[PDB]
């Protein structure tokens, strides 16, 4: 209740969440994942024995496919 | 063998980087790069240049001498008859 009234201005009932969930389909997932993930620059953090953590260019090039 | 998993042992070093698309490729040339090249030339000038100057003097001398050697000597005909 508290978090919702601060963030949304209103309590969202479980029924509305269910109606929102029911609309997703594979096409929606494809679209929105592409809208936020595909060919984007990431933020990376590492701590430990991280010699083998790939170079930043190698990580950036992993955000897209050449066969697409 | 040599592989990015076990090259050496290091502790307590932190690194920071930007992505290439966030920054400029040639950020400051005439305000930083040019003076740096100038000092880089200064630091090596007297270790390289004088040897080549000496080579140049030797070359020119040897050329001049060889070319003198091909001219006729007046005393070779004037001296005795
Ligand atoms: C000579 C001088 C030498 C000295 C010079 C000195 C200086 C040198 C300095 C530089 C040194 C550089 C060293 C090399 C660095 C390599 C880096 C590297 O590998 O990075 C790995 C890099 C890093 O990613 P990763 O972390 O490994 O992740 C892997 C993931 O799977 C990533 O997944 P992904 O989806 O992102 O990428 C995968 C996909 C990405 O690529 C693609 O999907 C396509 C890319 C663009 C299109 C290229 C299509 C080429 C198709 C073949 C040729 C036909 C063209 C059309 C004409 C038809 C004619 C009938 O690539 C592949 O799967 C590899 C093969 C792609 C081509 C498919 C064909 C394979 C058969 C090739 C032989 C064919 C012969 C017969 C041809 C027909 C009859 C004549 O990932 C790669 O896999 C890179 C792929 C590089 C492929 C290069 C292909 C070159 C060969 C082309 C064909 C040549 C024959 C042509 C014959 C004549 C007909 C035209």
């Amino acid at each position: 209740i508290g978090r919702s009234l601060l963030t949304y201005g209103r309590r969202i009932p479980l029924a509305e969440w269910e109606s929102r969930i029911a609309e997703v389909d594979a096409s929606v997932v494809r679209e929105i994942c592409s809208k936020y993930i595909y060919d984007q620059c990431p933020a990376v953090a590492g701590y430990g024995p991280i010699e083998q953590l790939p170079d930043y260019n190698r990580i950036r090039s992993g955000m897209f496919w050449l066969r697409f | 063998g040599r592989e990015f998993g076990n090259l050496t042992r290091i502790r307590h070093v932190i690194s920071y980087s930007l992505s290439p698309l966030e920054q400029r490729a040639l950020p400051h040339v005439l305000s930083k790069g040019v003076p740096n090249m100038l000092r880089r030339v200064r630091e090596s000038f007297f270790r390289v240049v004088p040897q080549f100057v000496v080579f140049y003097l030797l070359y020119t001398w040897g050329t001049e001498e060889f070319e003198k050697s091909k001219r006729k000597n007046p005393a070779a005909y004037e001296n005795d008859k």
